[PDB]
């Protein structure tokens, strides 16, 4: 424990390793707003969708900015914070020069 | 000071604990008998007593 | 326990999420084949279906900065490390087998509703849970 | 690493006898006071499968009845309660305990543990899970027979009002006995999976299949005991004189959304083990890994988070629910299933395919759930679910997807595991024959009711006039389904021949490469099930054993246009 | 859909069993339906094919026959490629489902301005049909007919509460069934006979489903839609009214429960007879004029089948049903 | 040097059973909710639930935390090896729930005393299913506890027993807590 230890030839697969980034609690939660991102995206489809045919005519404006906004909100939300649990795989990569 | 069955394990808490509610030495369940203990144990020690016996023929 | 520990809180705050989007959808959306009104059925299943993975994950975290850097989840682990007592597991017992007779015994008392099996059932219920949990403990036969 | 000295005149451990050779009275008692995983695990698969053709006798009574117009030999009430018991037992007593059988034999092998976390609570399930199904089976002794309002239960049906009897009640009992059954599995795979990994098996070397039982069991904490919360509420309203489920309070749709809060996590619950097992199978007979690992690992846990809002697409014609939110949410949940697909047949793709039973049944399974699934789109939008609701184009589609997710998957995980199961393998031949008899009979039967479901005949029907037009489509339902009857045979008498003179395995992995770490072991495994633990280092403990020289390219070919890393100097000292 | 069909054989396999329908948004759904089911058969049979060449192509023995060696490539992970199979489905899914908004939206809305409205009961195991307003155009009167009986509804408000007091469900009684719309003029179903309701053609017309009993459904598959009727449907939460745009062409269509609701379920059939605009004045004159008369009478008068030529009521006997003459003769 | 500190599996165990439990009393939670928005359009509710007694109410509560807290006193004492110590909180938090069921059941009979009860509304089904099913839940916890109490004095008290007691404290703190929530929802949130 404490530090890895690998000769020269060796390639481990990389997971769950201290500078994974699998085992840090962020990447997962930046997965769960990821996949509630894409709600935004049914909630505006479905206010521009009702439009086509003439209904929902006195809310649609309200429900497909409330979907972008929920929409942009979520998946920049995701994004960051994936991209900030997988900080410690870049100094990684930047220390050892071996990507698994 | 608390009492303390004997049968509780010796530890140092200034380095350890024994038990909490979320963490143990064990990856299973501790044992019933001890984990100190050091099982076998010889046949005398262990206070059976077979018996010998027939029956009538 | 660290990367199970922390890969529940996707689907916590997925729950969380769509049970918050859909009681705000529910209460304003007024469309045509549907009745405008939160419904509490849903709603209250999301939240604590959210409750569940929540416990779950913020329980196995609080347990997880106690620990040490087990074996199993060192990804260089040598079989030598884990040597020594894995715990203690039960060889055999009969009371499982019993104990579920006893439920069976009073879910059928509940069928027909006779309270003799009901009160029957419970006692052999509880008796027989005692004896599951006192196996490994009974004392020795006092001479 | 380390590398050990060798000793002195080392011999491997006596590996234990096959099946077939046991005295008599060797099981009796053993079976009594079981608490080991994997005779129990077998003993579970045995009676879910008593189960299966107990429901399908019924299934074929169904079949039989519906041949011809008029009665023949069955009335309106006996036909409501054969479906009703049929879709009961074979949902309940079938599928959920084969799923909990084959997760409790295969994942403390796969896992490296000796045995589940909780022996006892283990064995208790598995009694209480037989002792519900046959009290949900005692309702047929009553003179009035058993429940027959579907296996759904909508009430006010259910009510005492609209539903007296007492079969109606002991199938309340024989569900909630067989769901708390359920539950104290789960606990066990859960805290077995979090706390008796063996070294070296970090999560991210774990199979598939017990990722997939992982999420399965989380799944199933969360919904079985809202059934049985529902189910003693109804038992309440029936006994006492409850009123909440009274429809002036409401309660059809508040029944409706509850039940099926509990139902469709119920389907994806025996939906995502046997994809894990398939998953096992394919990279096996292909020579091949599994493709985009940790892809289909997120997968499973999006499967997993999906399930929980999707739940009021079975709702779509109560007027009701609202409409584009839960269209939408299980339009989403087909993505990660055709992550799975796309993952299944990527492995396959330039492989060395063989083609011994298993690959054959997970071929097939493959074949029948792509067309499923692609039904179940359909039914996903609510404008064509205005016609297909409650129709048997509804009957099709989920026959499709639990026809080809269990039986033809749960077939495939016997054939694969039979060896190490057993310590003897099955005859190849009478699997084959297994195989075409199901198959053929199986599109035979269930093609052709998507046509009658869409001209016009609904489920759930126990007689139609000449004149209505859809006799001569279920005729050649009927034929083909006597054919699945029939199928069943060979499985039987090759179980039966197998288990008692089959062929005696030898080698640790009689197909060759198996990669999941119970294929390291011996056959069957011993009592504490590991002799010796390989040095686990990846998602192949087995094979990277067997074929060391092949961990070179393993480790090399595995990505498009890998990096240069295996050049990076050395990083540590011991 | 605006869209047609390809039609021809095509869209005969395409259908593909579906009735071609009589309403527009039958027409909506149907086109629909075709072109979804054109992206499934493209799907099924592009992953067909990949499953015949793993059978065919990927072969164990043509690769050991060719000297590829005992084993493949061991390829495992192709990130680009299966983002972009990650991506796909997505869009396909958002496309359909913007679709699936259009179509639904437009049958769902009620909005349609109905000439006609009937209420409609379901109960064990039979329909009760009932003309509750009727548009000036085709009125007896002139001016707008409204069918609600008086005496008959007021005992239905009147019940309530208070049979000596019970009230336990929210202060009404058990059996309340001030949530049925009894009317003057009535079709009342029967094991002896079909009901048959008669409707006008192109005229937008109403629905107003209800069930004294266990929860029914209402299912016309020319119309390609069906309707849950509830019990007490307010408290529910369940929209109980849903309007056609109009009927486009004459006929008599059978109609089926398409809910569980007990042991004669199958025996629950109706029948929605579409008749000459003309026609229908002509029958609510005759029903309203005479109210002793029976619906029969009616359809005679009109100068149709008295009785549902859709489909004849089932034999009520338990034994004489065997040999397959299920159908009663209704003359 | 001495052992790992690993996850206590019997605790890991309880929490999932817990979590579990949890799921089952959103079922009832989910039919109340669904009865108190029917009720609400009538104005029968404010009727109907003009017949609790919110002060006994608060007295049980009161009783039920002082349980609790005497229950992880006798926790301290386990893991501290005490058995002694552990007899006398565990016997006094027996004591406790019993009291507590007492005034669950003394509640029920005063209230079919004064006109309420399962057949008398849709409110007195909801009231009854939902705080009977918590009742029987506190009485398998009193049971639990003398469980406890004949396996530390049968046993000598190893670990194995002080994780026993352990996570039978994990249960009645459950009970505790959806206690808390049935009175928030019942008595103050009504
Ligand atoms: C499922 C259907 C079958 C029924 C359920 C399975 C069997 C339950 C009873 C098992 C009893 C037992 O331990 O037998 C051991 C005994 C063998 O001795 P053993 O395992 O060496 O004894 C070890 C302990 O001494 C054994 O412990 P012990 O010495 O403390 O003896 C306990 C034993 C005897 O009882 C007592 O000690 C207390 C006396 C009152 C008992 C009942 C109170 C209510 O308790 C009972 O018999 C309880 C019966 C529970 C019935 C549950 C409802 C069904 O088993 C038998 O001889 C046959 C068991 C019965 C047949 C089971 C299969 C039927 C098919
Ligand atoms: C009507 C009036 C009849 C009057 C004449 C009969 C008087 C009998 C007095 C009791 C007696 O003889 O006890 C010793 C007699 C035999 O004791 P032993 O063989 O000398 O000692 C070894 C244990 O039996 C080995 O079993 P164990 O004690 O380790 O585990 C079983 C456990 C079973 O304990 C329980 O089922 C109680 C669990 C706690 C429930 C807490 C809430 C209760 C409200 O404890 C007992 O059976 C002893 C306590 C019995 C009373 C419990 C109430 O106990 C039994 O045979 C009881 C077994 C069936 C209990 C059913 C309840
Ligand atoms: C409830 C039972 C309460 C206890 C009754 C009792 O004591 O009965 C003893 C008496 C026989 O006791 P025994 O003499 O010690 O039995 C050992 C055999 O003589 C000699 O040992 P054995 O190896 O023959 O073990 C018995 C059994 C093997 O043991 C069992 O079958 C136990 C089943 C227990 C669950 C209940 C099922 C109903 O094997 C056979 O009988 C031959 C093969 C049977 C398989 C063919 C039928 C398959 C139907 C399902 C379709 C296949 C699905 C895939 C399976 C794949 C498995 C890798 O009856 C039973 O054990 C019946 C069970
Ligand atoms: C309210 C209804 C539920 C009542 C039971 C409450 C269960 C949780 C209580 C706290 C707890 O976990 O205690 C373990 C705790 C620790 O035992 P342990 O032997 O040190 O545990 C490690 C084993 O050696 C590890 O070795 P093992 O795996 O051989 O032993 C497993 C052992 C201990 O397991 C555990 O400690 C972890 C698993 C907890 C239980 C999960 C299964 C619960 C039942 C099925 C699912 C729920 C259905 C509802 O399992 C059990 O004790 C099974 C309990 C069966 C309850 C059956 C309820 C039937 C309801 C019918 C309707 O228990 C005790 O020592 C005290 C007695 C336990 C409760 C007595 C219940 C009184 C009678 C009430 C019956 C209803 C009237
Ligand atoms: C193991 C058991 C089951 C599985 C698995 C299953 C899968 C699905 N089902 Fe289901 N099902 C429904 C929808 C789905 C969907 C969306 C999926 C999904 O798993 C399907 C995804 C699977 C695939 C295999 C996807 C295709 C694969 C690939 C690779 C392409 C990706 C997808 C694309 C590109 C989109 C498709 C593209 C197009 C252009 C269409 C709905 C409603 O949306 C109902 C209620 C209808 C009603 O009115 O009652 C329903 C009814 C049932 C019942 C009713 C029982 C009763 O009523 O008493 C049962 C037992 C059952 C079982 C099962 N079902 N299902
Ligand atoms: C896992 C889930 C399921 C499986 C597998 C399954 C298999 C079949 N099903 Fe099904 N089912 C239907 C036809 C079949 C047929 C022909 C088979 C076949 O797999 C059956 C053949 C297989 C067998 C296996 C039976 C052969 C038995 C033999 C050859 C010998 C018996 C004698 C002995 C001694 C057995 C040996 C015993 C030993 C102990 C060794 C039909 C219509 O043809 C309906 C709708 C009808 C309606 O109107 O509602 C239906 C209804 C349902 C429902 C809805 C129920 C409801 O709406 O309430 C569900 C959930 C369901 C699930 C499942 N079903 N099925
Ligand atoms: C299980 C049996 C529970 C008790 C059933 C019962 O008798 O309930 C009614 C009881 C007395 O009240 P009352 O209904 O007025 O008198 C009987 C009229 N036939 O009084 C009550 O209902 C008191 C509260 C009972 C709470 C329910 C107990 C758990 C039920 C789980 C199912
Ligand atoms: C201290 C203890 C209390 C238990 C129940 C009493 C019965 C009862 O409640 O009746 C009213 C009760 C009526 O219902 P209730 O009034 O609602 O409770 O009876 C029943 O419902 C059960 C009827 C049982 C029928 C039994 C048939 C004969 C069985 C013979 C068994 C012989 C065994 C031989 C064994 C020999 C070896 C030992
Ligand atoms: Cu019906
Ligand atoms: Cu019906
Ligand atoms: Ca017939
Ligand atoms: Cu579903
Ligand atoms: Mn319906």
């Amino acid at each position: 424990p404490e530090r890895m230890h690998y000769i020269k030839g060796y390639v481990p697969v990389a997971y769950s390793s201290p500078h994974s980034s699998l085992e840090r609690s962020a990447t997962w939660l930046g997965m769960g707003f990821l996949l509630t991102a894409l709600a935004g995206v049914g909630a505006v489809l479905f206010a521009v969708g009702a439009n086509s045919v003439g209904q929902q005519q006195e809310h649609w404006v309200l429900y497909s900015i409330i979907g972008v906004v929920f929409a942009v909100v979520c998946t920049v939300l995701g994004t960051v914070l994936i991209i900030k649990g997988r900080a410690p795989y870049n100094r990684y990569v930047k220390e050892t020069g071996r990507t698994q | 000071k608390h009492f303390v069955d004997p049968a509780w394990p010796e530890h140092n808490p200034a380095d350890g604990h024994v038990v909490t509610e979320l963490i143990s030495k064990v990856a299973g369940a501790s044992s019933p008998w001890g984990d100190d203990k050091e099982f076998p144990v010889s046949a005398e020690e262990t206070g059976y007593v077979h018996p010998y016996t027939r029956i009538n023929r | 326990m660290k990367s199970s520990a922390k890969l529940m809180y996707g689907p916590t705050v997925f729950m969380a999420a769509m049970a918050v989007i859909y009681i705000f959808a529910t209460m304003h959306v007024s469309d045509g084949g549907s009745v405008k009104g939160v419904e509490w059925v849903g709603s209250v299943a999301l939240v604590l279906s959210a409750g569940l993975t929540l416990m779950l994950g913020v329980y196995l975290h609080f347990t997880e900065v106690r620990v040490d850097v087990l074996p199993e989840d060192w990804e260089e682990a040598e079989v030598a490390d884990k040597a020594g007592t894995l715990g203690f597991f039960s060889p055999s017992s009969i009371w499982p087998a019993a104990m579920s007779g006893a439920v069976g015994f009073l879910a059928f008392g509940v069928v027909y509703f006779h309270y003799w099996m009901i009160a029957v059932g419970l006692m052999l219920l509880i008796f027989t849970i005692t004896k599951l949990n006192l196996q490994y403990g009974v004392p020795k036969e006092k001479h | 690493t380390a590398v050990a000295p060798r000793v002195d005149g080392h011999v491997a451990p006596q590996r234990p006898e096959p099946t077939g050779h046991a005295r008599k009275g060797s099981k009796a008692w053993l079976m009594m006071t079981t608490t080991d995983h994997k005779q129990l695990g077998i003993m579970y698969i045995i009676m879910s499968f008593s189960f299966f053709f107990l429901g399908g006798l019924m299934a074929l009574l169904i079949r039989a009845e519906l041949f011809t117009p008029g009665l023949q030999f069955l009335s309106n009430e006996q036909f409501n309660q054969l479906f009703t018991m049929h879709g009961t037992v074979m949902l309940l007593l079938y599928g959920t305990p084969i799923v909990w059988g084959f997760a409790n034999y295969v994942l403390p092998l796969q896992i490296g543990a000796p045995d589940v976390a909780f022996p006892r609570l283990n064995a208790f399930g598995f009694w209480i899970t037989t002792v519900g199904g046959v009290a949900m089976l005692t309702g047929f002794l009553t003179p009035g027979g058993a429940a027959d309002f579907g296996w759904t239960m909508y009430s006010p049906l259910s009510d005492a009002i609209h539903s007296p009897g007492l079969g109606s009640d002991m199938w309340i009992v024989g569900v909630g006995a067989t769901g708390i059954g359920s539950v104290a599995s789960a606990i066990n795979m859960l805290t077995t999976i979090l706390c008796l990994r063996a070294p070296g098996m970090t999560m991210f070397r774990m199979p598939i299949f017990t990722w997939n039982i992982f999420v399965v069991s989380v799944l199933a904490l969360l919904i079985f005991p809202l059934l049985l919360a529902a189910a003693l509420g109804v038992l309440y309203d029936r006994k006492l004189g409850g009123h909440l489920y009274d429809p002036a309070n409401g309660g059809s749709l508040l029944w409706q959304h509850l039940f099926w809060f509990f139902g469709h996590p119920e389907v994806y619950v025996l939906a995502l083990p046997f994809f894990g097992i398939v998953s096992e199978i394919i990279p096996v007979f292909s020579r091949k890994p599994m493709f985009g690992y940790v892809g289909l690992i997120f997968a499973t846990l999006s499967i997993g988070a999906l399930s929980m809002a999707v739940w009021a697409h079975h709702m779509f014609v109560t007027g009701a629910v609202l409409l584009p939110f839960f269209s939408f949410m299980t339009f989403l949940i087909s993505v990660p299933t055709g992550v799975k697909f796309f993952n299944w047949v990527g492995t396959m793709w330039k492989g060395h395919i063989t083609w011994e039973t298993p690959m054959i049944w997970s071929v097939g399974f493959m074949a029948t759930f792509l067309f499923g699934g692609l039904t179940g789109i359909m039914l996903a939008s609510p404008p064509l679910d205005f016609h297909l609701a409650d129709s048997y184009f509804l009957i099709a589609h989920f026959h499709y997807t639990l026809f080809g997710t269990v039986v033809f998957a749960s077939c495939a995980g016997v054939y694969f595991w039979f060896p190490k199961m057993t310590g003897r393998m099955m005859d190849e031949r009478l699997g084959k024959i297994h195989f075409w008899l199901t198959f053929v009979g199986f599109h035979g039967t269930f093609l052709i009711q998507h046509w009658v479901g869409n001209m016009g005949m609904p489920r759930r029907y126990a007689d139609y006039l000449d004149s209505d037009g859809f006799t001569i489509y279920n005729q050649i339902s009927t034929v083909f389904s006597f054919l699945l009857g029939l199928s069943v045979i060979p499985f039987i008498w090759n179980v039966f021949k197998s288990w008692r003179y089959g062929e005696l395995v030898t080698v640790d992995d009689p197909w060759g490469y198996g990669n999941s770490l119970e294929w390291a072991t011996s056959c069957p495994p011993p009592r504490h099930n590991f002799a010796s633990l390989p040095r686990i280092r990846s998602e192949r403990p087995a094979f990277e054993l067997h074929y060391p020289h092949m961990i070179e390219r393993m480790r090399a070919e595995a990505h498009t246009g890998h990096h240069d890393d295996i050049n990076a100097p050395e990083l540590g000292t011991a | 859909c605006e869209v047609a069909p390809p039609g021809g054989v095509l869209g005969d396999f395409l259908r593909m069993g579906w009735p071609d329908g009589i309403t527009p948004e039958a027409v909506a759904m149907g086109n629909f339906w075709s072109w979804v089911w054109v992206a499934a058969w493209i799907i099924g049979i592009i992953m067909w094919g990949l499953f015949l060449t793993a059978i065919f192509a990927w072969g164990a023995k043509r690769a050991e026959k060719r000297g590829e060696g005992e084993f493949p490539k061991q390829l495992q992970y192709n990130v680009p490629l299966e983002l972009v199979l990650t991506i796909v489905p997505i869009i396909i899914v958002m496309v359909l489902f913007f679709f699936t908004v259009q179509t639904q939206d437009k049958v769902t809305a009620l909005d349609k301005n109905p000439e006609v409205t009937v209420d409609v009961t379901a109960y064990q195991w039979n329909w009760k049909f009932g003309y509750s307003e009727i548009d000036g155009s085709l009125a007896p009167g002139g001016q707008d007919y409204q069918g609600s009986d008086p005496e008959r509804q007021a005992a239905a408000e009147a019940s309530k509460k208070d049979p000596s007091g019970d009230n336990p469900i929210h202060g009404n009684s058990k059996s309340d069934v001030s949530y049925l719309e009894f009317n003057r003029i009535e079709t009342l179903g029967t094991t002896d006979e079909i009901p048959v309701m008669v409707l006008p053609v192109n005229t937008p017309i109403e629905f107003n489903l209800a069930s004294a009993d266990v929860a029914h459904s209402f299912w016309v598959p020319e119309f390609l839609f069906k309707r849950d009727a509830y019990a007490h449907p307010e408290a529910n939460k369940s929209q109980r009214v849903f309007q056609i745009e109009e009927i486009t062409e004459e006929g008599a269509f059978v109609g089926r429960c398409a809910e569980m609701c007990g042991t004669y379920h199958a025996m629950m059939n109706f029948e929605l007879r579409v008749v000459d605009r003309d026609s229908f004045a002509e029958y609510i004159s005759f029903r309203d004029s005479n109210p002793d008369a029976t619906n029969a009478q009616a359809l005679e008068h009109i100068g149709q089948a008295p009785y549902a030529t859709s489909t004849s009521p089932f034999v009520s006997d338990r034994t004489a049903t065997r040999d397959g003459e299920n159908t009663q003769s209704n003359a | 040097v001495a052992a790992l500190n690993r996850p206590n599996m019997v605790s890991v165990g309880t929490i999932v059973f817990l979590s579990q439990e949890l799921m089952f009393f959103a079922g009832l939670f989910a039919m109340y909710f669904v009865s108190r928005a029917n009720g609400l359009a009538n104005g029968s509710w404010g009727e109907q639930t003009d017949h609790l007694n919110v002060p006994y109410a608060l007295l049980i509560t009161v009783i039920l935390v002082s349980s609790s807290v005497t229950c992880q006193f006798g926790v301290f004492a386990a893991e501290r090896g005490d058995v002694y110590g552990l007899r006398k909180w565990f016997l006094v938090t027996i004591i406790l729930g019993s009291i507590f069921v007492i005034g669950q059941g003394y509640e029920y009979i005063t209230l079919v005393g004064h006109g309420l009860t399962i057949q008398s509304s849709v409110y007195g089904s909801a009231f009854f299913i939902t705080t009977g099913f918590h009742a029987l839940h506190v009485i398998a916890g009193v049971m639990a506890f003398v469980v406890v109490l004949m396996r530390i004095h049968k046993s000598k008290f190893t670990p194995a027993q002080a994780t026993a007691a352990m996570v039978v404290s994990y249960y009645w703190h459950f009970v505790d807590v959806v206690w808390i929530g049935l009175f928030i929802t019942i008595y103050f949130i009504q």
